[PDB]
């Protein structure tokens, strides 16, 4: 279960069994035509893709630096890239056979993500909620609803995601037989780090296609921002042989790397095992989880996936870190300036993007994976601004 | 690695404070064949409700790993009662698995157990185990294969610890001691989530080598704090009849 | 000007000169081949076009009637039609060397469109809104806000969108020379009425397309919500010359034809000449504008476009109407089938396709258009429901 | 159809009722050479604020279409001053172009102006004016093209009236001095007069007739049923008597 040393499949033996049956479904349906047949008409007549890559003519011009564009994953059914994996996992789950899905939610949005995928392919979908966010999320608990989900509500220990996803994993390890459990990350124990990425790699792949038909040529720099490491990995993967190709991803410096209130797993955090993985966390001084912070919820996370560390290791890939006040700066901008409201966790792989341009000439190429929109993040910057 | 018949009791260390432990641990030695020793980990992985906010309250109180040893050590100036210590993978990676191993040999521990470490992945672990005089402990679970529960005893010197995927003893959970005793040259402790008599009584009665009690007594910490010593012997008396 | 004996031009003649001008203009513009160069270019990296025809495949079965198609402009940037007409008119008033484009806006969706398109295109954006609606709009005034564009709220009169038009108008005419009046559908004084059409045909040409390619034959059916008519207009007229194609406009029936709570324009309203056009009016018994209910903020209108009074008249197109009822069972309904929140306008749409389909045989095919997305009715339906 | 040099005011029917518009017109009548009347409309197009909102008045108050007929018949019985009708077109399409007309010149009305029926559009009801014996009166702004300012003057058989895009403008000089210039009609101007220098300018510059709507129907709304005494002497101020 690996990416160099990193990775792995550290659960106790409740869990072994359901995962190294998702293992073995993974194999036989991973190239199986048929089911790639219908991954693709989903992904097309139902989600949207592939989305287009947009060139920020007017932002590029006014920075006078590098060309940028923009990968439009905002504009996939449901507005955040998410929905890519919701759909291959449910699509998976129900091959193998399942016909109820599960999963755990914070803010909302994987909540939501797993939901539609549920109703569209007709199954069951309970989701796991601590009730502190539950009571947070009025309008995406209702949208789970909507989509005939019931979201249930988790009140053991601080009511949060943490109580949650115990919640989930309890009830997997009972039902798995019929149930399957929808990780919305790159993370988590094998096979998941690596199926999340894969359900992800068309980003990428359309990305590499519409380059090369607008430039004619590679990009000089591939742009995204890093909670998990979920749409970063999916428009990375296919760049990483293209040597010219230099790969970014942006972690959250929430109010500064000098202040503790940041979620910088990669540029911050020391190697350990949690969650089933081995990769890079933000720990104690004791080995212990410390509190993370971030104005963009999805990057708000103590850790990052296997393959992100692997990829930081062998230095194929470079991380940085933009500010909470950076990320709301690039939120304005792009409004303003391309008619485009991102998503916070976007608007930190803009910001960075924007300074990294200004550095280059005017004929370097600049991708910036736009991962969703920021209908979602209104009141949080409508509040502060 | 404990007498046959013997009630095992489970506690987490430095809930609510390490002297606190080492006080229940004295107090319950006479009664426990074997003892397991929790160290409080900030990510339990499905560790059931009961034991998974004890954690949260040890480290509330800001535990650290030196005083588990330390009430390990102490302990040791009373009893010679086998002590499993249970922890994740984090902290012995953290510090070096041989590293940790010795330190834990040294507070007088006899056996650990590495919760979410798999079998397949223990190789390694098992052989610094062995070379560092420590008995190694692995457990199973009703899902778990025939196919694995061989391998998972073949690699076990100390104990298969039998869990169960969840007060009446589920119908499953039996199953896998029936299989367990089967086909395990290892003895085995089952931690089914006993609550009454009854279960221990039947557990044993169905070859259980040991019958840990973990929930039942870390609730009552919860309920008492400081003061749960009594209450705690007064579980456990019910618990042997 | 005509679409039989409806339409016209009748505006005061402050306003003639302006129209007379946006006339000329669209001629020469029209048919350009750059201009259209350049639309094509945003419509497609920048607003996502083309939308998937989608097969609802689980709502079908369960009617057993008809297959249902669903047009999906809900996933258009924007989450609306109304994004083709907005990036269409903004195009066309920079290419006639405007630099400010105005507009004013009821529930705010018109807004939005508006001031997404001006910054798109670098032009001033100002939206004149009643101080009423600012209020209950917070979240849309903020949309705006973030887009660059300045909503001027207006107090006079009743402080609604009736006072903001003519706000607009206002300004308009002392502005024309360097500003265009954005209009929101195929409504008012030529050339608006076509303009808004042709900016909208594209959904119709691509669903026409699409229909093709996956039954090898025109649909039986067409079905579109109307309240001023853009998106019926879009996606009908490309079919207009098929005779076997059969195309239905569902109005809002509110809460019932027999209770006044409605705006069942061509089902129940008087010809009549207001807002600059000859069309169907919902009137009093002295020629008054009467007021119109609807749970549906799109379909609330006591007008109707005049192209499509004149198909009425010639009977090349039904229309029926939908109550607030049946249009919110339609809501929850594709919510739980088919993983798509519509819009409370779309809603309708679907709800009468749904019962047409039941009185029609299993190979028979209706394409519903799917205007947007109904992330923004969520407030409505989670009050109500 | 009125006087030289006089001064033409303007009032919406029924604003804030039937009965106080009589009363207006009847206090106003001396001081006036002829009397616009406008048939309240629920969606003006920029008729401009203060106008717009005496429409909306007029309506809330529940005011109906044979309400202007009579205000013009019982008017009738005291003056003979012209009366020139102002409405939009829904209302005389809404009854039949001839059967209005007819009405209203029944009701004693000289002129009407259809405000919002183009020129290239008011051919028949040009023509039926002709027939019913009502004299049409029809309006010209800044950006009116000499051409069309041409065609409005021949089908005008009341006079031509002008209005500004918005100190008197300018833009609206232009206009009058180039209306002068080609209409073979009399020109009223409707330029937002509130001021005694305003008339004295505009009607020194060839304006036949000043029209003073604005001022009028502002102290209508602020004074309503007792506006009388205002109306008068701001007419005093204006004709500078
Ligand atoms: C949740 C979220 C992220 C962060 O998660 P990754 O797994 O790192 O991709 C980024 N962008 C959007 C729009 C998200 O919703
Ligand atoms: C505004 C709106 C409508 C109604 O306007 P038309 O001009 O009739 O198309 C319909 N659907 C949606 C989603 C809308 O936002």
């Amino acid at each position: 279960m690996w990416f160099g040393e990193f990775g792995g499949q550290y659960v106790p033996e409740t869990l072994i069994e359901p995962l190294k049956e998702l293992e073995k479904a993974y194999k036989r349906f991973k190239d199986d035509e048929e089911f790639n047949r219908q991954l693709n008409y989903y992904l097309k007549t139902w989600a949207g893709r592939p989305t287009p890559l947009y060139y920020a003519k007017r932002l590029t011009e006014k920075i006078g630096g590098a060309k940028i564009y923009l990968k439009r994953e905002d504009l996939v059914h449901g507005g955040a890239h998410k929905t890519n994996n919701a759909i291959g996992q449910a699509l998976l789950a129900k091959f193998m056979g399942k016909t109820r899905l599960i999963a755990e939610t914070g803010a909302g949005q994987h909540g939501v993500a797993t939901a539609m995928a549920g109703a569209l392919l007709g199954m069951k979908v309970d989701i796991y909620m601590g009730a502190e966010d539950v009571e947070r999320q009025k309008m995406n608990v209702f949208r789970m609803k909507l989509l005939g989900a019931n979201v249930i509500p988790v009140n053991s220990g601080s009511r949060t995601l943490k109580d949650a996803i115990n919640e989930a994993l309890r009830d997997w390890v009972a039902t798995f037989e019929y149930t399957h459990y929808l990780i919305g990350s790159v993370v988590g124990p094998h096979p998941y780090p690596t199926i999340v990425r894969d359900f992800q790699s068309v980003i990428g792949r359309e990305a590499k296609a519409q380059i090369l038909e607008a430039e004619g040529q590679l990009p000089d720099v591939i742009v995204a921002c890093v909670g998990g490491g979920s749409n970063a990995m999916g428009i990375f993967y296919p760049f990483v042989n293209d040597k010219k190709v230099k790969l970014v991803g942006v972690e959250a410096g929430g109010k500064g790397l000098e202040s503790g209130k940041h979620s910088a797993s990669l540029n911050a955090g020391q190697v350990g095992v949690f969650h089933g993985m081995l990769s890079y966390f933000l720990q104690d001084e004791e080995g212990q989880i410390k509190p993370t912070h971030s104005i963009a919820p999805g990057l708000d996370y103590p850790g990052v996936g296997p393959e992100h560390a692997y990829l930081k290791k062998i230095q194929r890939a470079e991380y940085v870190t933009v500010t909470d006040e950076e990320a709301l700066k690039a939120f304005h901008e792009l409004s303003r300036t391309e008619g485009i409201i991102p998503a916070l966790e976007s608007a930190h792989a803009v910001a960075y993007a924007m300074k990294l341009a200004k550095e280059m000439s005017r004929d370097e190429i600049i991708i910036v994976n736009l991962s969703g929109r920021g209908d979602k993040d209104l009141d949080i910057v409508l509040k502060v601004s | 690695m404990f007498k046959d018949g013997s009630l095992i009791p489970y506690l987490t260390a430095g809930d609510p404070d390490k002297q606190s432990t080492l006080n229940f641990l004295l107090a319950l030695d006479e009664y426990a064949g074997a003892i397991e020793l929790g160290i409080p980990f900030s990510d339990p992985i499905a560790d059931g409700k009961t034991i998974q906010e004890s954690h949260y309250r040890a480290l509330k109180n800001g535990f650290k790993l030196r005083e588990a040893f330390w009430i390990v050590k102490e302990f040791r100036r009373h009893s010679s009662t086998p002590i499993v210590l249970m922890t994740y993978y984090n902290p012995i990676y953290r510090a070096g698995v041989r590293n940790f191993l010795a330190e834990a040999k040294a507070s007088g521990v006899d056996g650990i157990l590495v919760v979410d470490l798999p079998v397949f992945h223990a190789k390694e672990f098992t052989e610094i185990a062995r070379e560092e005089g420590i008995k190694t402990v692995f457990l199973a679970a009703p899902n778990t294969p025939d196919e694995r529960l061989k391998v998972i005893d073949d690699m076990t010197t100390g104990f298969v610890y039998l869990v169960s995927l969840y007060e009446e003893i589920p119908k499953t959970a039996y199953d896998l001691l029936r299989r367990a005793k089967r086909i395990c040259r290892n003895k085995v402790a089952v931690g089914f989530g006993v609550s009454k008599r009854e279960h221990v009584v039947s557990l044993l009665k169905e070859g259980a080598n040991g019958v840990v009690v973990g929930s039942a007594l870390v609730k009552i910490i919860g309920e008492k704090g400081r003061e749960a010593t009594e209450f705690l012997k007064k579980k456990v008396e019910e618990l042997l009849g």
